[PDB]
């Protein structure tokens, strides 16, 4: 078995930088390597191969080099549609053996979430379930807390979240928090409220709306 | 489109294969023999003969790979068998 | 070439997953490659299910091989997988691909399976625009599915730009739950329309949801 380990695991680079990734061969594997690119929801993508090969109509940003037992994966300028996992392989083998991958993500300046809250539709209501949406719109870094409020009491437990990926363009994260309800339950309260605490903002950003109007 | 044929002083301990690729040349031949996990890269010869000298008998079906001048890369399993016959030709 | 894998994206735990990759501008029979399946695990890095060669021969992850059974179809030009007895840690984006020797040079585009229990198409609620100055966001709650995916779009595919499909949160009902979102002028509101588009292909589920004020 040829164990195939790459470095870093996972980085942050800003669009502009140069980038390296390492891959070490547990033997030696001469120029039998080659390196992929995996973006979530696609194919991997085979960017180098022969360890300095490239792939037709990849992008001339990627290069290879390396002989042997180490091997250099370089983004010569880091574009900001290049957050992926990349991952060597070697072919000295049958077993074509993968690294365990390196994650690549876009380091940018710190952005403050545009904040919009959404009612629960009349139509959801009439099935007899109520959820509120709190959306965080185009944010980064990723780390953000959204404190859920009822009738000035703060909420917890009953929200479940969920984050995209960075923006292909600008980096960003959205995040939504949703606040599931009973319709009762719903209907015994005035105002619901969802604050957002983010390095971005100062202070917390709170929107909110009475269930009436 | 490519044929492997068998060439004198092939034993087992050496394997002697002359290469023709349609419109094509090799720029790299490689073997893998049936039981083995690696591949192992072929010597140019004259006249398309490839060659490889192992250490331990070589037992094949044998496997090959290949890239050409063009950068056309391919693998054909099993197409040199265990119990070949020097002089004879062998296609995918 | 391309390849584009089929077959249920939901199998009972203790029976057998079956997937099918159909080949095109290319014939499996002339050989020259290996025919490949990879896949990946949520959390995990790409693992090796096997590989064929057209003639017959078989090469099997020796973690998985006692439960893989490859095959291939030259006469319908496509090859198969089949792994018996799966668990929940099978469900995973499984991908076709060709090795030709060294590389994985085509791959197909993935397709989930999820190792299972029992299909539901989605409720689909609005999320009416709330207002940024300049902007308001709108979307669409996709509620109560199973199994993954949807997709959703705006407009038909028309509009794209400011759209932030949510990754599915696992409800403790055990359905699927996103939102769809994207941010619009607010001066548009009065003239364009906004209709999401949701698709439920396990359940053969498609909605035309208008998103108004």
């Amino acid at each position: 078995e040829i164990e195939m380990t790459q470095s870093p695991s996972s980085l942050s680079a800003s669009v502009g930088d140069r980038v390296t990734i390492s891959c070490r061969a547990s033997q030696r594997i001469n120029t039998y390597l080659n390196w992929y690119q995996h973006k979530p929801g696609k194919a991997p993508k085979l960017l180098i191969y022969a360890a300095s090969s490239l792939q037709s109509g990849v992008p001339s940003r990627f290069s290879g080099s390396g002989y042997g037992t180490d091997f250099t994966l370089t983004i010569s300028s880091l574009q900001p549609e290049d957050f992926a996992s990349y991952y060597c392989q070697e072919s000295l083998s049958a077993s074509y053996t993968f690294g365990q991958g390196t994650k690549v993500e876009i380091k940018r300046t710190v952005a403050a979430p545009s904040v919009f809250i959404f009612p629960p539709s009349d139509e959801q209501l009439k099935s007899g379930t109520a959820s509120v949406v709190c959306l965080l719109n185009n944010f980064y870094p990723r780390e953000a807390k959204v404190q859920w409020k009822v009738d000035n009491a703060l909420q917890s437990g009953n929200s479940q979240e969920s984050v995209t990926e960075q923006d292909s363009k600008d980096s960003t994260y959205s995040l939504s928090s949703t606040l599931t309800l009973s319709k009762a339950d719903y209907e015994k309260h005035k105002v619901y409220a969802c604050e957002v605490t983010h390095q971005g903002l100062s202070s917390p950003v709170t929107k909110s709306f009475n269930r009436g109007e | 489109k490519v044929t492997f044929t068998v060439e004198k002083g092939s034993n087992e301990k050496h394997l002697a294969v002359l290469v023709k690729y349609e419109g094509d040349t090799m720029a790299e031949v490689e073997l893998r023999e049936h039981g083995s996990d690696e591949w192992v890269a072929m010597t140019k010869g004259e006249g398309g003969v490839w060659t490889f000298d192992s250490e331990e008998p070589l037992q094949g079906p044998f496997n090959f790979r290949f890239l050409t001048e063009k950068g056309m890369k391919n693998v054909f399993d099993d197409v040199v068998p265990e119990k070949y016959t020097i002089g004879a030709t062998y296609a995918p | 070439v391309q390849l584009l894998e089929s077959g249920p994206g939901l199998v009972k735990p203790a029976q057998t997953l079956s997937l099918s990759c159909a080949v095109s501008g290319g014939s499996i029979r002339s050989g020259g490659y290996y025919w490949s399946w990879i896949r990946q695990h949520p959390g995990k890095g790409l693992e090796w299910i096997g590989y064929i060669y057209h003639s017959g021969n078989t090469y099997y992850n020796p973690s998985l091989k006692s439960r893989i059974a490859m095959s291939v179809d030259t006469s319908e030009n496509k090859f198969s997988l089949r792994l018996n007895s799966v668990t929940a840690a099978d469900t995973a984006v499984y991908y076709c691909a060709r090795l030709d020797g060294y590389t994985l040079d085509i791959w197909g585009q993935g397709t989930l399976v999820t190792v299972s229990s029992s299909t539901k198409g989605p409720s689909v609620f609005p999320l009416a625009p709330s207002s940024s100055g300049g902007t308001a966001a709108l979307g669409c709650l996709v509620k109560d599915y199973f199994p993954e995916p949807v997709t959703v779009s705006w407009n038909s595919g028309a509009l794209t730009s400011g759209v932030h499909t949510f990754p599915a949160v696992l409800q403790s009902s055990g359905l699927y739950s996103l939102s769809s979102v994207v941010t619009v002028p607010s001066s548009s509101l009065g003239t364009q329309t906004y209709i999401c588009n949701v698709n439920h292909k396990p359940s053969n589920t498609k909605v035309d949801k208008r998103v108004e004020p």
